[PDB]
DNA sequence: ACTCATGATGCACAAGTGGTTGCGCGTG
DNA sequence: GCAACCACTTGTGCATCATGAGTGATGA
């Protein structure tokens, strides 16, 4: 099952005890579990709703040459995609 | 719309996708912000429930009433696995919608043809080398303890271990014998997964067909095919194996949990329950 | 022939020899585990291990509830272990002379939207506890079939009529405007649940359908630990405050 | 290949800017990265002499029926094993 | 001791397991923190130098020299692929610390009949039909470029696409046809790759078989090998599929490099350098 | 036959028409791009995307080293894409005569511990930034092989007695404790390095360990920006500050 | 008696900002 | 000129504590 990895801040602390139901909590906010598609699909649909007014970012196995994509929901570090390789971004105040 | 600590049965892994069973003892099971947190003297447990199928209760645990409440939810089982055997067992709703499962095994005990077949197929399973094309009910449970008395044996003077001649029953089991206490934590185990399973693939754990009498009779009767297999040799290799100062559960449940993902318990023990119950 | 169904709620129930200790804020209440019967954990419980472990050593049915029964959450093992319940209910429900018959048999016995909605959730929360008492499976019903709780929802056909409908209708009379409706025929619900009637109509029903002799039934007493106390101090039950 | 997360805090700004070489970062202190077994060990193994006085912990792909396995220096989350099976401890004041 | 910004080969992933190429402009490379950031006007972005082989510099491009320090020490080369082609290249000490391989390709440039044979062996890989047992030198690369010319024209042939009878080579090829742009961007990053393959093995890129004259004869040799298989075909493919108004060359890098992940093209280009050295 | 080796640190580089534009603190130069015959970039440059392109057009060799040339960390193609050294090194490297030949000629031409061994990687450093100029492959050496740095250190024993061993004792005699060695040591080489009569020395040892003939050979120039102001402004070398 | 929500109050850690020191990474 | 180090401020959001509000997750 590939790795799913969500971390979140500035969120409910009903999704901060919910995640980790489904995947451990290894530090404040980093949650780490394996699935599958469609669980972390679900799980990642069950974070957009409750996430609120804050920001949540997702890392799981891909099929790029570095083996993994990114998914975030206004979150502070957008993913900028050079040529199908997906880096982070952190844009400036 | 998603509530935190309600999930539909989809957001939840399949019954063969998730681990097997945590042993809890000493605690305080509760759930603040809806997670599942065992509220160790030490400090604090969150527990990933939508991963494990049963979870046991052993001395000690004061389980608040939302966190039976979330487990349920989730589809973790609860037993109360104490000393001397399984005491007390709990289950929320099945994570299963659909009770065919039910319906089918619930005509194969009404019959007594359906009920003699069945409990051919355990024999059968349990030992494929003999023929049971003409057996009784009363015979087969007479073989079913005389060869699981003889495996026994078998394992007793394998390990060289003692053993007072007697066959476990989670009524009543108890000894100062490291052996007792080795048997007692892996049948334990596999009596609460049995049950987690069960319940979350939607069966009634009452309708049993070796065992009649008592509501867990149906977990009798899936427990008793792996409980020669595995469990009992893990058990007598765990007295076997533990030295003086041992805690003997801790290391009988991790050796019995190695086993389980060895062997593919409860992928097994899924394809058995789908098998037995004669769904093409 | 007797069934208590001992119904707790904002306490901590921990073991004494032989007895269980409900301990609320009114005070601490001592129960012989003899005669615990069925057990309705309500919300703001810590039940211990000790308590279960001597509550199924005594052949006690947990049930863990919410306000009066309102929503079932989980369950233990049936009162004494007891099968005759489940395997009657499940020789009948099999063939198709004894469904057909049960089924007459149900039919012989029996804002606004959101009202009835909560009622009708209620009245299986309470249906679901009762049954998860006995021993029956929900799953393993007549009129209605193939869910997990089907037999819940056909044994709830009997009170929706003379239940819910009341209750629904009282809410949606006393309803105010820009308020939950839910949230108001839950709490009447619970407060038409609170006397026990219902329970005991409900297990007398139970017990009916499946043809239980008259001579082998056990009714229902929804004791009350302290609005009945009268009742429960001669059969043992201490009192502390 | 196995998905790795490792998780920084309190560490020196060099170690925070020479892990993101090998491994990316979706937050702050959290990083993913996908590496084989050895490349993962001298991962952490830099990591271990890198940080000084700090917290570090990491997650990666194991052989157990969760999933996933941790291995933490000097964190305040510890690790426990649940009968051969981890767990997340947050030891309290 | 591990110092910050310095790692051994042996830390650093195999040649062959990295990313292909990414592609910079109008940025600056730079490192803070001991971390290669590329600084955007309206932000900045950490490479992940340790799992790319090759960078590539596009326009406006500002590059500290720290940066190309650990860039080299990382293992990353530094190609800097403006318009027209190539325009310069760039490496650090190679992370392969014998020298056999480069050693085996010196021994196979001197002798002419190992230089003979050895360009059979890319002529039969390029082309394995065909039968060049007794070729020379002329008759060779004229024969490759005649295979060149036909598979330029049976593919632009197939794609419906305007060719003005032309053959890529970075020795001064500019064009603003979109065509000439897409094959253009497809054909640095394959030279790039190329070059970051060559530096990691430890290989001369001067001692050339087929190209000599140029210290990247053995680029371009490397290259003769995958520009006509896959890379040619893809810019063929992105200028069909081009629109109106569409950034040519961003479209051309990400499907060269689907290409690349496709064609496995790293471990098939180790495992060619390996068998023209004839290493066992 | 002329190629000038100029050191650019503590600068920016960027090309306006035809010219390189060093940017140091001191002013801005604006060297023709023929004019460089191999760029030594140093510590703190940014040099710029426009600046590479017109140097590789002109053959430059783009070499990333320390300070004057002590550490070498990337370089680019060769003096003027020249492989004619390379060619010839293999050559002569290949077969064991030309080996034999070449490794006699080197040998016929050829705290404290600290400060030898930091001189010697500074050595080294300048070595392969010469080397990676002139074209030649560091692999390929003849007293030293199965290294990728072997030629390095064989070129780099033809100093190794004359250059770093009374830089090593230099040091040793001025330091104490609590002093870093390796610091002075790297220091006192680069203050030995920024003559550049060691560097025209070294490349004029290259092309006589290639056999390369006189004619053919190229004579290195260690230009300079500010220090050799006068020799630079005659060959349209403009000044600003 | 539980759990959640919430308004405080305290706080530990990351972020930018201002000079300062050094050009570094050290076997053949 | 580039980049690390360090000191100093600014500030964000996690974690804690005391109080009031609920018993909740809502289908023939």
């Amino acid at each position: 099952m590939p790795m799913t990895v969500i971390t979140l801040k500035n969120v409910p602390q009903s999704l901060r005890g919910d995640l980790t139901r489904w995947m451990q909590e290894i530090a404040t906010g980093v949650y780490v579990g394996n699935f599958n598609s469609r669980i972390r699909e679900y799980l990642w649909r069950r974070v957009q709703e409750t996430m609120g007014a804050g920001e949540a970012s997702m890392c799981f196995a891909a099929r790029n040459e570095l083996g993994y994509d990114f998914l975030t929901e206004n979150a502070s570090r957008s993913v900028i995609d050079y040529d199908g390789l997906p880096l982070i971004f952190i844009p400036k105040e | 719309p998603i509530i935190a600590g309600k999930s539909e049965s989809s957001e939840l892994p399949r019954v063969e996708d998730r681990a097997t069973f945590i042993y809890i003892e000493h605690a305080k099971i509760n759930r603040v912000d809806s997670a599942v947190t065992v509220a160790e003297a030490k400090g604090v447990v969150r527990i990933p429930a939508a991963m494990i199928g049963v979870l046991l209760l052993g001395p000690g645990t004061d389980i608040s009433h939302r966190a039976v409440e979330l487990l349920g939810d989730t589809g973790t089982a609860l037993v109360w696995v104490g000393e001397q055997g399984v005491r007390y067992y709990a289950s929320g709703r099945a994570l299963a919608r659909s009770t065919r499962f039910l319906v089918k095994q619930a005509e194969l005990v009404t019959n007594e043809r359906s009920r003699l077949r069945v409990a051919r197929r355990m024999y059968q399973m349990r030992f494929p080398t003999e023929d049971v094309s003409k057996l009784t009910m009363q015979q087969l449970r007479s073989h079913e303890g005389a060869r699981v008395r003889r495996k026994y044996r078998e394992l007793s003077k394998k390990y060289n271990v003692p053993w007072k001649k007697r066959v476990y029953n989670p009524d009543d089991f108890a000894g100062g014998d490291p052996i007792n206490q080795a048997l007692s934590a892996a049948h334990v185990a596999l009596y609460g997964l049995v049950h987690s399973v069960v319940a979350a693939l939607g069966l009634s754990p009452g309708l049993g067909f070796v065992h009649t009498g008592h509501d867990r009779s149906f977990i009798y009767d899936v427990a008793d095919l792996y409980k020669a297999e595995i469990t009992v040799p893990i058990a007598f290799a765990v007295a076997a194996e533990a030295e003086e100062g041992q805690d003997i559960g801790q290391l009988a449940r991790l050796r019995t949990r190695d086993a389980f993902v060895d062997g593919k318990i409860l992928k097994r023990m899924v394809k058995d329950l789908q098998t037995l119950l004669e769904i093409p």
